[PDB]
């Protein structure tokens, strides 16, 4: 079903926070036009399994064990959280997105191994 | 009270919908079908206390496999020689054999061979059914379908035959069978069962009746549409097999004519004295079967007599029993078989029926495309098991109904076999109420 | 879109054999049955017979099985009546009609020539 | 592996409850017959991600925060839970299945946002 | 991203335990070569949903309720856990892998149904 | 060869030549190389590597 | 053939094989002078463009 898809752009972080589900919904639907559907299957999985390696499984919003670093710039953002709007934050943070994912994966390995040993005290 | 929503996964409920069905193959093959697809071993479970409606007229997979049969025939016939340069003018006198009127092509013509210098004279042997008479002098002749379409010779070593085929469901789709014995072609079955794939359905091509098929469970079953009494075709499914013995007694001489790397095949000469090809029927089985069929058909029609005649008018595919055996196509006179009448109130003797054979056959559903059967050397004998009839009805009047054979449309022949199955789509996400909240 | 042109007719002499022809134009020729209907003046319509163009199978009315003949040519998609031994009561308006039918049964008529 | 697939039909809600896993298992296996396999990949994902928007992640049976409404009819069903069997229940409830999913999604947004703020008190 | 894929082979159980994520990452990327990509979509799902039927959802390492049986041989393995290396254990345990999965599925059904009744005491 | 087959002229501007080709594994499949020098065409390598 | 010929200028006989591959038969048709090009030598010889 298609209604309000990407309409929350132009609003803030927190305003689009309750409407993330609408954008989360979309996996819908010569002669050789089948292949693009396969691409729609692929990239979403390449998104979804990626969340699986961070431990942010399933749920749309979660926190993690990795603290923030000022090496990824030190914008205050506390008042800019309710103006921003979205895209400028993406171009700002795109200098460091490739690096943070390794921190998330290593912290997930820390959590899994320490919790597995703690249960292994049984 | 205190009820809340809950969801369930793996829910056993289904809808009815169209889909694309998968097919199976066999280990041994002629060699798109010869090595593919897979050849699994199916299993069947009984759906206890399940009642489901079936309809053998509205179901879709019959048309699907009809398209599959056409596509496999086209893909098999595609890497073959085109017989275009044989369309030149034929001069036939036809007086070589002891008798000439039986076959009436024995026809000289000019053909380019292996140099493109100038056409050389050749002669061959042909049947008068495949030959048409040009205007003016009668000795001028032409091939039958070349005024309408191109004619392709089938390569003899890739010959297609009734290999049994299993139709596999895709994932998320289930096949329902209706194992009840007295299923009438429509209505609710209370004997529903499920498989992963169907049994070995064979691509049988025949007219006026069907053969090499499955058999009924109880007595003879009659399937028909019930929207109106005006019906196209009524299917009769036998519970007891009757044997037919077909024979072409003469031996033939295959000769090859070179046209590039192709090599056209023609007939050279019949060996020995000429005898007409014929088929044989056990008379007691046939007449007893006809009596049982008529006395079972008068359940539907209350007070009127039952009478049979052969069909009238149309091409040879409906006036005669046509089929294929070996590499040769047979057309059988059925006038003597269907001459009975009855009022509304084990192997003694043998009926012999005369036949004719022809090489150029149109596609069995369609004109504008024709194929040339290659000649087959030697005498040919065949034995087969006839399993049902395809009948049509006249109007008639008071006190008398009338039934005559028909069934030129090939699709109803496969509809006589796939009446059991149906395809359903699984909907495993049924919601429910429950007396439980969620953790907060 | 579909059209059923008819040719032949006018005046025919008594006792002779007559032929009518029809041409269908804009549909799949094998799919639909063809019926032949007529109307005498001062009388209602009545059916003579019908034809399957795919296999050439005819069927005829009970009173006229000996005088009629239908056939067709598939390449020029043309249909022909022959009627033998014309009598004075055959003065009529003659039409071909296309028939709509299911996979197993026949239904109402759609178009008239 | 194929055994007992859809054989539990004709039994009750609760009887098929322990045999839902058999139906949950099935994602098995001219020339152009590949495409249907892609469809088997698609619809299951269109099922599975749908559970992800309700918060009923992974597990075959769960409850949720949305209460029942008599506007979706008020069958007693307490004795019919052990007769029914299955199909007439779908045919009954299909008048309102398109509506309840929005209630589930909104309740999931309630849970996620309230729990995120409650942890955001850190 | 491709780095260190299958490089941990030749090490122990426990050494490759922290490097399982690298092998978990890989779902990357005549004329008719598209079809193999579809296979890469299929088998991983046939892996992933299989974990869903055991209740070991998402996380790379977990324990389960099914106890060990000496009928699947009775190797001590306690000192061999830090030598093994990996493949010989696979050929040893391959005689019984087809059987243990039914035990896992039945124990998952036990957990789901008992926990659902325990919450159904509400 | 015209007594046996048809003959086709190759178009000169689409001429095919030994362009080096790399064979890529699909996802979930790995390629083993055996970087040992004295590999005899069969047997066990103890110098296994992956690309 | 027509009342005026210079407007369209094909009204062109030629030999064509038909339905027998015996020998080509004479036919004639009607064409536009834009689609017709003039061969060398005699002007009455023409070719398709
Ligand atoms: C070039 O290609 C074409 C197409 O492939 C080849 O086919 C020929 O096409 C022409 C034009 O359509 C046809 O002419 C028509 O023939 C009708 C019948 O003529 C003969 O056929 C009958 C046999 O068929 C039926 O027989 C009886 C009833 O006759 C049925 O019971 C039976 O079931 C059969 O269905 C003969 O019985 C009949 O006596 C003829 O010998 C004509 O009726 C038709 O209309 C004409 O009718 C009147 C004159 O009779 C008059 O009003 C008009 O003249 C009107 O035109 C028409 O002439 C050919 O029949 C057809 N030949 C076939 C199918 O074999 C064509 O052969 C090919 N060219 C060459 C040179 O080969
Ligand atoms: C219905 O069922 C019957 C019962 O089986 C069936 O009759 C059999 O048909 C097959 C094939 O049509 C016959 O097998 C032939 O037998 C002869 C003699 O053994 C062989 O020479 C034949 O080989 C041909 O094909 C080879 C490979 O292409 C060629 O190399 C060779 O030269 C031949 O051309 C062929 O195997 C069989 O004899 C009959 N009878 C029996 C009793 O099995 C019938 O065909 C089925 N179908 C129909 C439509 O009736
Ligand atoms: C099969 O039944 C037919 C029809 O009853 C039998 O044909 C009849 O045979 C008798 C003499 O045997 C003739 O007087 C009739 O004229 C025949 N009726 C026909 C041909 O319609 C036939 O004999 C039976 N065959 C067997 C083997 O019992
Ligand atoms: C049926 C046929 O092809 N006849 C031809 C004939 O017309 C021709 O005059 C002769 C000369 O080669 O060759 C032969
Ligand atoms: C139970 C019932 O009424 N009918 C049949 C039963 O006779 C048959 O044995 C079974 C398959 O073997 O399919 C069902
Ligand atoms: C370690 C060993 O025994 N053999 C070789 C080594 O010599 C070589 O340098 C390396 C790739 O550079 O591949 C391996
Ligand atoms: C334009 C054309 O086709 N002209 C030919 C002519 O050259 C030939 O001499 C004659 C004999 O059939 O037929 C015509
Ligand atoms: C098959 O269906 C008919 C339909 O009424 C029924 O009479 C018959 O009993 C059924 N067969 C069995 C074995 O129940
Ligand atoms: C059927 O039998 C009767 C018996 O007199 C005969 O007159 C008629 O010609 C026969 N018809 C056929 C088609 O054999
Ligand atoms: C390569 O394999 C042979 C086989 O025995 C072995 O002798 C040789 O030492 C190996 N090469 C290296 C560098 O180890």
């Amino acid at each position: 079903v298609f209604l309000g898809f990407l309409g929350a752009a132009g609003s803030t972080m927190g305003a689009a926070s309750m409407t993330l589900t609408v954008q989360a919904r979309n996996l819908l639907s010569g002669i050789k036009q089948l292949q693009a559907r396969v691409l729609a299957v692929e990239r979403y999985l390449r998104d979804q399994q990626l969340l699986g390696i961070w431990g942010c499984s399933g749920k749309l919003i979660c926190c993690t064990n990795v603290p923030w670093n000022s090496s990824w710039s030190n914008r205050n953002l506390s008042e800019i959280w309710d103006n921003m709007t979205w895209l400028q934050w993406d171009k700002e943070i795109s200098n460091y997105t490739q690096i943070i994912y390794g921190l998330l994966e290593e912290s997930q390995n820390q959590q899994e191994k320490n919790e597995q040993d703690l249960l292994a005290l049984d | 009270e205190n009820l809340w929503v809950t969801v369930y996964y793996g829910v056993p409920v289904w809808k009815e919908a169209k889909t694309t069905l998968f097919c199976a193959s066999d280990a041994k093959a002629y060699e798109t079908h010869a090595c593919v697809p897979t050849d699994p071993n199916p299993q069947e479970m009984v759906l206890k206390n399940v009642t489901e409606n079936f309809n053998m007229w509205k179901n879709d997979m019959v048309d699907q496999m009809h398209e599959d049969v056409i596509s496999l025939w086209d893909q098999s016939l595609k890497p073959c020689v085109k017989l275009t340069p044989l369309c030149v003018t034929l001069n036939c006198t036809n007086a070589t054999a002891s008798n000439s009127s039986i076959i009436e092509g024995m026809c000289s013509f000019n053909i380019t061979t292996e140099l493109r210098d100038k056409r050389e004279k050749k002669n061959a042997l042909f049947y008068k059914l495949d030959i048409v008479q040009l205007d003016g002098n009668s000795s001028q002749y032409r091939l039958i379908n070349c005024n309408t379409s191109v004619i392709t010779q089938a390569c003899p070593k890739v010959s297609f035959d009734p290999i049994p085929i299993h139709y596999c469901a895709p994932a998320g789709y289930a096949i329902l069978k209706c194992n009840n014995k007295t299923f009438t072609g429509t209505g609710p079955c209370n004997n529903v069962s499920t498989v992963q794939c169907t049994h070995g359905i064979k691509p049988v091509v025949s007219t006026q009746l069907l053969l090499n098929g499955s058999l009924a469970e109880g007595e003879i079953i009659i399937r028909s549409e019930n929207i109106t009494k005006n019906v196209k075709t009524i299917i009769v499914h036998l519970n007891e097999s009757v044997k037919i013995e077909c024979t072409r007694p003469n031996n033939k001489t295959r000769t090859s004519i070179r046209i590039p790397g192709q090599w056209f095949y023609a007939t050279g000469q019949v060996i020995g004295d000429i005898r007409e090809a014929y088929c044989n029927i056990n008379e007691s089985k046939w007449n007893e079967t006809l009596q049982r069929v008529s006395k079972k058909l008068k359940e539907y029609f209350p007070h009127k007599n039952i009478t049979f005649q052969p069909s009238s008018g149309g091409d040879l595919e409906i006036t005669t029993h046509s089929f294929n055996c070996g590499g040769e196509f047979f057309y059988c006179n059925t006038s003597s078989l269907f001459n009975r009448t009855y009022m509304a109130n084990n192997s003694t003797r043998t009926i012999t029926i005369h036949c004719r054979i022809k090489q150029i056959i149109n596609m069995w559903q369609e004109v504008g495309r024709a194929m040339y059967a290659p000649p087959i050397a030697g005498n040919i004998t065949c034995i087969s098991n006839i399993t049902g009839l395809l009948l049509t009805r006249d109007y008639g009047k008071n006190n008398t109904e009338t039934f005559r054979p028909g069934g030129g449309n090939m699709k109803d022949n496969w509809r006589s076999e796939l009446y059991k199955y149906k395809v359903v789509k699984i909907e495993p996400l049924g919601v429910a109420p429950t007396r439980c909240k969620r953790r907060v | 879109q579909v059209r059923l042109a008819q040719y032949g007719g006018g005046v025919k002499r008594l006792g002779a054999t007559m032929t009518l022809s029809c041409v269908a134009s804009g549909y799949t020729f094998n799919d639909y049955y063809i019926h032949w209907v007529r109307q005498a003046p001062g009388q209602g319509f009545e059916l003579l017979g019908y034809i399957d163009p795919a296999n050439g199978r005819p069927d005829y009315a009970g009173a006229l099985r000996e005088r009629l003949s239908f056939y067709r040519d598939k390449s020029m998609e043309t249909l022909y009546m022959d009627l033998r031994s014309l009598r004075y009561d055959d003065t009529a308006m003659y039409y071909c009609v296309r028939n709509v039918g299911t996979a197993g049964s026949l239904l109402h008529y759609d178009h008239w020539g």
